[PDB]
């Protein structure tokens, strides 16, 4: 079909310091040379219309990263990413803030989202009848409970329609009631054929929702491609992980670890 | 040219969520207070009575200046000090402070510090109003001359933003500058007219001669002008209103361009 | 055997304002009535050494204020708490700062919660090689991700030696291969029969861990008892509550919010 | 009687805490400054400097007191102000700041403020000793009488310590106390003899006498007389002495007990 997001080599470095002096000898020296950390290493990979993707790895693989770069909140070091449409993020709990009370944060994170005063007006009753608080909407936030925000901050969000959606380890809030609602809420955004990026650790949950696969490793892409010639590889690999040794699975990181760390 | 064609296009279309965001603001700030938003006025009220016992009563043994009792001189010439040292203090960490919470929203990032001075504009707007209403019970009634007023009261406002402007992405490369403006607004209060007059014709018209190089000397002049002394201030000082616009447009040009040239790295220094 | 935790007819009320007029008002004037909102009442349970005791019920219920309760965070408006030994919480992300680095943060953390200088130089290489972070140790926590941060926050929490431990919502963090060193120390924890409060939503967990349930609602204790006879009651009454329409289920929210809500 | 206990002991068994939690704070604070900790110098220093030139070579035509060079005399006496501005106005704000991090843990809640004022007290230590040096190039070498200051150093620190220990409690439950110290504090500040010394026999007469009853008229006076006037200064001022120890417990025996009555119940007012 038609290629909706391009990422190409795409490069995301740090540096990094041990004292005051080191920082400040690398701020003014222009050939000072210091150790740099790849976060990321020439990243490339075409999504399509209508695909859901799905990034697996273990700890400090560098998903968020590549999602905070194609989110547009994070810039490459090198490489370009190129979006055919707008871009979404279900971030819940940033917009919220205590001392406003609920109606009054519906409205402050709706204006900092970009909407417009008649959109707002016209679609807070609908939220208030989604986060289903009660009277509670009529008190400030720092009065509620974790459950509360966090329905509160759901609701709020999963009113964008955009073309492109990433989400970061979250697709359901609160009880077990509520967990439905938003499965329902995910399950219709996938109806309508929309680019979907997803960031999870619930396997499960990946294989009912997502089609692609994206395995990060050490800060590079092991492999991409369909659910059901990936994900079997990437179990698979994790299930021969814990069948090693302290030492063995220590030597892994510690070889993991080399080739990400460079002095330039 | 383009830097300041983006950054004077986002602010022209933001008028409406700059006025909310800074209401929302002030909402705030002054939550958990039992007086509430009324801090908003009485913290820059008492810091005036201190100043009027210190060098009015104890020093100048209360004599007046240029025939207008000395109370009066300084409330004039102090109401939008507060104003301007609270907006630039602020402004200089507003995007420090507000940068992660819009970040993954698709914001206007200019607007971030105009804001944070609108919601300190509204107390300058009503300290001006009992001002103005208390100079009359000693008898100095509102003239034509007061309309005035509408090209100062905007101007202090424009300065303070441009300032911000700037002092908000120099804030983010380098963080000592936040410590750097509150030993340079200090200098800037004493070197000024709002408490003293210099003498001139001495070693005190050097001093007199390098105050007129100060912004605030202008802004508290031009405010004595239209509301102490009925007289038309431009018929004189037109130069000190040309300098002064060029100050403005200098400090607007250089932030634009700065904010433009780094915005998109804010993350890596925050 | 012996009663650890004593819970007496205990009691939680808060004051609802809705202007500042009013707020005032009630400071100034002794007699001023207003609306009260009861969080907890008239709670009593008996808890012995060795019981694992797991809390359930819908969002708002009441759970985190009575484990605050239990914890001694937080104080009753009636009624009283008998505690036998010594009491800690699992709050892992509580004492970290983003400013310090990993090993400052271990010393920082501990000296807050309650260790001796000796007891953190001799413990602090263990917790060191817990966390798995490697390099990263050496530099500030905020240069880290999520899941590093939950690792190290755990890791530091979890060298505490109590009589009584609460637990909520966090039996295990990071990716697959850390969540099993954390259930094998909980357990561990279980093993040297120590009483345990467990907040959770899993209920798999629950029945792999748990002993005995207490059931809150609309903040009373509805049931308390072995977990094989108040388990399946619960469950039995979540299956029937997904099976209403959205009128009754409304109606049965509001009727349960009705008793909480008295003027006096 | 029990709350004076127990506060006692809490903080008498944890003097290492103490220490520890202060350096973590100040290396907390100073971050991501360039300089560092050395702004917990800097800052300090510039003020000093602004203050010289608008109250020493504007005002006073730059003329010497008691025989002594008015920088001197200054430098002196403003060395200690900086700790008590800054350690007051921290100290009102640490519970309300850092209750929430403590609470689930079994933490000696009254040495809270203590460690904000210890972070401030070190930054007070090395401008002293600069001080002191800096007093050498003039001719003022040190005497026997500077033994004096192992009364004064401590006893400042205790004053500012006391007072954080009730305006700490005073802060959770009226939020408003926060406002109100900034304009307390000013007025503590002109009527001192920090910047200037009264006339005395005549209207400033009755100023001067009720410039006695400020705690900060006996601290500066007991500085300059250890290190410029090579005087016991006890030996004409034991009655101030007796007043200000007398001060200082009243403000221990009063937050002591409000803090061990309200501290059960932090969490209802936060
Ligand atoms: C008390 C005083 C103490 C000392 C004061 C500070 C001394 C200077 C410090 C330098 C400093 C302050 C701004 C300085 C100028 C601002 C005022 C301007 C005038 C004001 C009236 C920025 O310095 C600027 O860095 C820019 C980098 O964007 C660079 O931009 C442009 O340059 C060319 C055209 O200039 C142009 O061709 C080029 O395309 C541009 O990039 C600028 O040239 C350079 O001046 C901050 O340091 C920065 O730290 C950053 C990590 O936080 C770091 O970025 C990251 O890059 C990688 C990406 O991940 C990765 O490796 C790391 O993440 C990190 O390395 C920067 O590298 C480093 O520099
Ligand atoms: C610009 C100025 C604006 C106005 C200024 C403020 C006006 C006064 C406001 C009163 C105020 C400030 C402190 C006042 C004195 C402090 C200075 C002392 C001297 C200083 C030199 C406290 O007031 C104090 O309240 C104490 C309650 O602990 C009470 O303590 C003792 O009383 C008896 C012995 O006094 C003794 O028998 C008794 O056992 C003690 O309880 C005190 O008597 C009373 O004075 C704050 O208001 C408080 O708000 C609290 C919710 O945050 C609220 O507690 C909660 O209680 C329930 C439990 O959940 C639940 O219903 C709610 O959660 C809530 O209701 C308090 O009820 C309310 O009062
Ligand atoms: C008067 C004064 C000089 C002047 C001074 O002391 N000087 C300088 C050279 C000549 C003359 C002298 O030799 O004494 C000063 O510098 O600061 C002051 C501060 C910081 C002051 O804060 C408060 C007062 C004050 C307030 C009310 C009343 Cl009713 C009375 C007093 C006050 C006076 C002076
Ligand atoms: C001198 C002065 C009076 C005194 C004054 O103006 N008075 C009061 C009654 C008599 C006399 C007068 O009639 O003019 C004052 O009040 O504030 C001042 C402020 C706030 C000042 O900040 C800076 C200076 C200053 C600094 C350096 C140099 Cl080299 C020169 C100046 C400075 C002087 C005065
Ligand atoms: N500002 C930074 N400076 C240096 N390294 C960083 C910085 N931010 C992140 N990193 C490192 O970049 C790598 C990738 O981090 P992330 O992408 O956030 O983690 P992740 O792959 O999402 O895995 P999780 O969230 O822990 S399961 C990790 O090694 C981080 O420590
Ligand atoms: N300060 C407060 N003032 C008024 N009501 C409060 C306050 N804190 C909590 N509540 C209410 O007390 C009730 C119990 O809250 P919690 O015990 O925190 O929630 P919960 O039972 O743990 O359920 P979760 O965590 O959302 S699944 C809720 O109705 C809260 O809104
Ligand atoms: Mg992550
Ligand atoms: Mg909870």
């Amino acid at each position: 079909m038609n290629v909706s997001v391009n990422i190409k080599n795409v490069t995301k470095e740090y540096r990094i310091y041990r004292t005051n002096k080191e920082r400040m000898k690398d701020a003014l020296i222009p050939k000072h040379k210091n150790k740099t950390f790849f976060a990321l290493d020439d990243i490339s990979l075409k999504a399509y219309e209508g695909d859901v993707i799905g990034l697996v790895g273990i700890n400090g693989s560098g998903k968020s990263t590549l999602s905070n770069i194609i989110g547009g909140s994070l810039s490459p070091t090198v490489g370009k990413v190129d979006r055919n449409g707008e871009v979404s993020v279900i971030a819940i709990s940033a917009g919220l803030s205590g001392q406003l009370t609920g109606i009054e944060n519906i409205e402050f994170k709706m204006l900092c989202m970009g909407f417009k005063r008649k959109e707002i007006k016209a679609m807070t009753p609908k939220i208030i009848e989604f986060s289903e608080l009660g009277e509670f909407i009529y008190q400030p936030v720092k009065k509620y409970s974790s459950g509360m925000r966090a329905k509160l901050g759901f609701s709020i969000n999963i009113t964008v329609n955009p073309d492109i959606l990433v989400i970061d380890e979250a697709l359901s809030v609160g009880d077990q009631t509520f967990a439905q609602k938003c499965l329902d809420k995910i399950y219709e955004f996938k109806e309508q054929n929309k680019t979907i990026f997803f960031v999870s650790h619930n396997l499960g949950q990946v294989r009912q929702f997502c089609t692609k696969i994206a395995w990060i490793e050490g800060g590079k892409l092991k492999d991409y491609g369909e659910l059901d010639d990936v994900l079997p590889k990437y179990e698979a690999f994790l299930n021969d992980f814990k069948k090693k040794s302290k030492a063995e699975q220590k030597e892994f990181r510690n070889k993991l670890d080399e080739s990400r760390f460079v002095i330039k | 040219m383009s830097a300041i064609g983006t950054v004077f296009k986002e602010h022209v279309k933001n008028f409406y969520l700059i006025q909310r965001l800074a209401q929302f603001q002030v909402k705030i700030i002054n939550h958990s207070n039992y007086l509430g938003v009324a801090w908003e006025l009485i913290n820059p009220v008492m810091q005036i009575m201190v100043y009027w016992m210190v060098f009015g009563l104890g020093i100048r043994s209360n004599a007046p200046i240029h025939g207008v009792p000395f109370v009066y001189w300084l409330l004039v010439g102090i109401s939008m000090w507060f104003f301007i040292n609270q907006g630039i203090l602020e402004g200089t960490k507003a995007i420090t402070q507000k940068f992660n919470q819009v970040s993954k929203m698709n914001f206007p990032l200019s607007i971030i510090p105009t804001y944070i001075v609108t919601s300190r504009f509204y107390g300058h707007l009503g300290l001006l109003l009992l001002v103005i209403i208390a100079c009359m019970f000693t008898g100095i009634y509102p003239s034509i001359h007061i309309i005035q007023l509408l090209i100062y009261v905007p101007f202090c406002f424009f300065l303070t933003a441009s300032v911000t402007l700037l002092t908000s992405t120099l804030g983010v490369l380098v963080r000592d500058t936040q410590m750097l403006m509150q030993a340079i607004l200090r200098i800037l209060f004493y070197f000024s007219p709002i408490l003293w007059l210099p003498k001139n014709h001495g070693i005190s018209g050097l001093i007199h001669e390098m105050m007129k190089y100060n912004p605030v000397y202008f802004i508290a002049e031009s405010y004595r002008a239209a509301i102490l002394y009925h007289e038309w201030y431009f018929m004189d000082h037109w130069k000190l209103m040309l300098y002064n616009f060029g100050i403005v447009a200098i400090f607007f040009a250089i932030g634009a361009y700065l904010h433009m040239k780094y915005r998109d790295q804010f993350a890596d220094f925050l």
